[PDB]
């Protein structure tokens, strides 16, 4: 299924810090944490955050292709499955041999041309998808596109309770963080601070049910391509 | 999810009342557990929607073809071998 990261045991491990962690009796020396993340599912990544510290030590992707062994034609994202790469090809040493020249070959190549930083070297695809993802994930303002176009703020934040759960799941929330998310949200220019010291909106409408208002090598993609590749 | 489909539905009705009305569905006629809304309407892309897959004004792919129900409404619109079978047969077998 599809479960929520709750941005706890991720900044730190997304972020390279020494832990003096195990040995819970007795104390494990601190050991330096360096290694390359991947996360990949066949379902979706709950994310619960906004905060800039997240939402920018993330990298978002989607597959294009799905291999079967009915490869019905006239659909470019579909070939023929090969039942061979797992049960073997493996195994055997001169493949494994093969793949480690490519992945010595291509740090060296990374090495040489954007000087070890990953985040230098630029791709279209990425920074740009990973943005339509962080377009989703942000239910507040679906919440507000969805049921909002001077009601006070415990009415606003129990209407988004309940929008959530209906549209996403039932979960728990907080009315604080909500609140100030809401001035944190596309709401100031209804947002106001009301003389009885209570931050309230205006003009607000509350819906039922409706309301109404690049480029492709030669043959050769591993010569990196030119210098924007 | 096929079953409650071609079970109890043969305006676009929304979605998220789709989703509970799924889930009390599943929680009365299988057991009763909690369905996270995105996927149901993931699997239901994936189900046969696509008829009544439509759209919505406030940016939502929508169905269609609804039939609402919540109680007793009904539908409202080879061979053998001598004796050696062990010998493996011929090809086909
Ligand atoms: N480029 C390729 N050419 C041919 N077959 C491929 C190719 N890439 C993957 N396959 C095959 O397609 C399948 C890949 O599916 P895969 O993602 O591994 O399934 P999965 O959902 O992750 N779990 P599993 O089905 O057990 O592997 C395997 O059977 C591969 O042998």
């Amino acid at each position: 299924k599809s479960e929520v990261l709750n941005t706890s045991r991720l900044k730190e491990m997304v972020n390279p810090g020494d832990v003096t962690a195990r040995e819970l009796n007795q104390k494990q020396e601190s050991f330096q944490m360096t290694a390359t993340m991947v996360a990949a599912s066949n379902y979706n990544f709950i994310i619960d955050t906004t905060d800039h510290g997240t939402w920018r030590r993330l990298r978002h992707y989607r597959s294009k292709v799905k291999f079967c062994h009915n490869p019905d034609p006239s659909n470019p994202y579909e070939k023929k499955e090969d039942p061979r790469f797992i049960h073997e090809y493996i195994m055997d040493p001169d493949c494994q041999n093969a793949f480690f020249s490519i992945l010595v070959y291509f740090w060296e190549k990374l090495q040489k041309e954007y000087n070890g930083q990953i985040k230098k070297v630029f791709c279209p695809t990425i920074e740009s998808e990973t943005e339509a993802y962080r377009k989703s994930q942000d239910t507040l303002h679906r919440f507000i596109t969805e049921r909002v176009v001077v009601y006070n703020l415990s009415e606003v934040v129990t209407a988004y309770a309940e929008w959530y759960n209906t549209n996403i799941n039932v979960k728990r929330h907080i009315a604080l963080e909500l609140s100030q998310e809401l001035e944190n949200s596309v709401l100031e220019k209804y947002l106001q601070w009301s003389p009885n010291k209570t931050r309230i909106l205006k003009g607000c409408r509350i819906l039922h049910k409706f309301e109404t208002l690049i480029c492709e090598p030669k043959n050769k993609w591993w010569e990196w391509s030119p210098n924007p590749s | 999810l096929h079953r409650f489909i071609t079970e109890r539905v043969v305006t676009v009705y929304n979605l998220s009342e789709v989703v509970t009305a799924y889930a009390e569905w599943y929680n009365t006629n299988i057991n009763v557990k909690r369905h996270i809304a995105l996927e149901l309407s993931q699997e239901l892309e994936n189900s046969v929607l696509e008829k009544y897959l439509q759209w919505s004004p406030n940016k939502t792919r929508i169905l269609k073809g609804c039939r609402i129900l919540h109680k007793f409404e009904t539908l409202q619109p080879i061979c053998e071998p001598k004796n050696k079978w062990w010998e493996w047969s011929p090809n086909p077998s």
